[PDB]
């Protein structure tokens, strides 16, 4: 069933799960013809797929050739993505496919499902969490990644680095995501807090900077007062 | 014109034929029915004063035997029977109308309503939906499971509706899962009505008996069926303008036919907003539209 707060810790126990965000497959920027109508310009997205357990990010790129000639685009991107997603599946060996998959937007349910008849066993599960996973796009490396890639492309990361080395996945998991909501409520804030101090670096092979513990506790407060402030401004509280 | 007697009425009983329905009282001088028009099926059936719930009834043709009711004290219910001596049965219908202790089966003659709801319902078909062969007959009432139903305990008592899943491997072409699925043609078309009902006659009057035994008997797995067959059509961009048309005679019909105190349970409102508004057929089906919209407003 749904995914919610209550089974919060089913993410970190070691049935395989996979969360699929389809936020940033298709994007477009709107602008005016010469006419003055409106027109949109597709621009290259990716399938965020996150194993929680181990921070596997399978990072797979839509170029914007697969929208050429195609209607109705939302719509297609979501069936889409749930062709990728079964496609990634069926190329991990048998004991690495997951149990679960959880979509991050109940309309991705249908799509999946309909792709993955042939895996009858893997439920495919809905959440009520408002997870912030759209701001993907905010960490500057997949970002580039994205942007930069000129035919469709599967791109590996471990979202969390190395940390997993000196934290539990469930610490992990809330580190990133606390990172997420600060980028997406304030990308520029956020970011100036993660590269204000030139000396801490970002590992060839990582997306987030060095930080020793002791760092990361002050980032995180940093992230938290972040949040809570814009949330004033945002209803006058 | 065929009769149905009965052996007696022994207990309360509310006694319907088709679309008609009257009352006997336990112990109540009461022979049967008479003047059934032959041609169609019929179904006859019973809910007891006592006991609201089981409603209850059989399926039948005259064309095929001599059928009687007779109340059953030990199973405690009004039981359809053959009798195979011809003079035998003739000879008490013959008493039984003559000392005028029959009802009477009130079609009016400008009334098509019973052909246009069984116009494609045939006996042999009935049965093997619902499997007794030793019978001529078939038994339904309203707790009975659907094959379907049961997937997800009794075999024997079973249903055997044709099983449509619009997410099985059986709807969803591999390679073609997002066509397939937002246009059901090809599960419509070449894997149900070629494959395996035949043809549309076949469809039309599996659709049909599921509607009436969910309108007789309150049977939800009938009404399921009724729905499924109904958004299989009218979620296919391409169906024959013939069923088209028949698809808008038989639901129009079926809408006409349906009690208005049920119209709650017995329609599924996002089926029929679906069909009507939503749905590839959208525009297909304007005399069901219309009375729909004039009648149950509120459902839509
Ligand atoms: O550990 C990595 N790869 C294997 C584990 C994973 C499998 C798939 C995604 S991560 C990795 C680390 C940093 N950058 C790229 C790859
Ligand atoms: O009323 C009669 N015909 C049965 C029909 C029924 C009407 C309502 C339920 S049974 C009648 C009355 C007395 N003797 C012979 C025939």
């Amino acid at each position: 069933g749904a995914m919610n707060s209550s089974n919060y810790a089913e993410l970190f126990n070691n049935d395989i799960k996979l969360f699929v965000d389809d936020t940033n497959v298709y994007r477009v920027t709107v602008h005016k013809t010469f006419e003055g109508n409106v027109a949109t310009k597709a621009i290259n997205g990716c399938i965020f797929t996150l194993n929680p357990k181990t921070g596997h990010l399978f990072l797979k790129i839509i170029h914007t050739s697969v929208w050429a000639g195609q209607k109705r685009l939302s719509q297609l991107a979501k069936w889409k993505t749930a062709e990728e997603v079964s496609a990634l599946v069926r190329s991990l060996p048998k004991e690495e496919q997951p149990k679960q998959i959880i979509v991050t937007r109940k309309a991705m349910l249908d799509p999946l499902e309909v792709h993955m008849l042939d895996f009858p066993n893997i439920a495919i599960r809905p959440t009520e969490l408002r997870l912030p996973f759209s701001a993907a796009m905010s960490i500057d490396k997949l970002s580039d990644v994205v942007m930069k890639a000129t035919e469709p492309q599967m791109v590996l990361f471990n979202i969390y680095d190395d940390w997993l080395d000196r934290i539990s996945s469930y610490t992990a998991f809330s580190r990133l995501t606390l990172l997420l909501r600060a980028l997406k409520t304030n990308e520029e804030s956020a970011k100036m807090i993660l590269l204000s101090d030139p000396t801490i670096t970002i590992k060839s092979y990582h997306l987030w900077p060095s930080f020793t513990d002791e760092q990361w506790i002050t980032i995180e407060s940093q992230m938290r007062d972040l949040i809570l402030t814009e949330y004033g401004r945002k209803y006058n509280v | 014109m065929n009769t149905v007697p009965f052996t007696s009425a022994p207990i309360e009983v509310t006694i319907g034929i088709d679309q008609y329905s009257f009352n006997v009282k336990e112990n109540q001088p009461f022979h049967g029915i008479k003047d059934i028009p032959i041609g169609h099926v019929h179904v006859i059936h019973f809910q007891h004063a006592d006991n609201s719930s089981m409603r209850y009834g059989y399926w039948f043709d005259c064309r095929m035997g001599n059928f009687y009711i007779q109340y059953d004290p030990k199973d405690g219910l009004y039981k359809m029977m053959e009798e195979r001596d011809g003079a035998k049965f003739e000879n008490i219908v013959h008493n039984f109308k003559e000392r005028q202790m029959m009802v009477s089966y009130p079609k009016i003659d400008e009334d098509d309503t019973w052909y246009n709801l069984t116009e494609f319902v045939q006996m042999d078909k009935i049965r093997k939906i619902v499997r007794k062969d030793e019978n001529q007959f078939s038994y339904v009432d309203s707790s009975m499971t659907t094959v379907q139903e049961n997937e997800l305990s009794d075999p024997a008592h079973s249903l055997n509706y044709t099983v449509i899943n619009f997410k099985s491997r059986e709807a969803i072409r591999p390679g073609h899962e997002m066509e397939d699925f937002l246009d059901k043609s090809y599960y419509l078309n070449t894997v149900m009505l070629q494959g395996i009902f035949k043809n549309s006659s076949n469809y039309f009057g599996e659709l049909q008996f599921a509607f009436l035994n969910a309108m007789f008997f309150g049977n939800y797995g009938s009404s399921l069926q009724w729905h499924a067959m109904i958004e299989l059509i009218c979620s296919s961009a391409t169906v024959p303008k013939h069923m088209l048309d028949k698809l808008d005679e038989i639901l129009y019909y079926q809408i006409k036919t349906l009690p208005e105190q049920y119209s709650d349970i017995l329609l599924n409102e996002r089926v029929w907003n679906i069909c009507l508004y939503s749905s590839f057929q959208k525009n297909s089906l304007h005399n069901t539209e219309k009375i729909m919209e004039n009648k149950y407003p509120e459902l839509l």
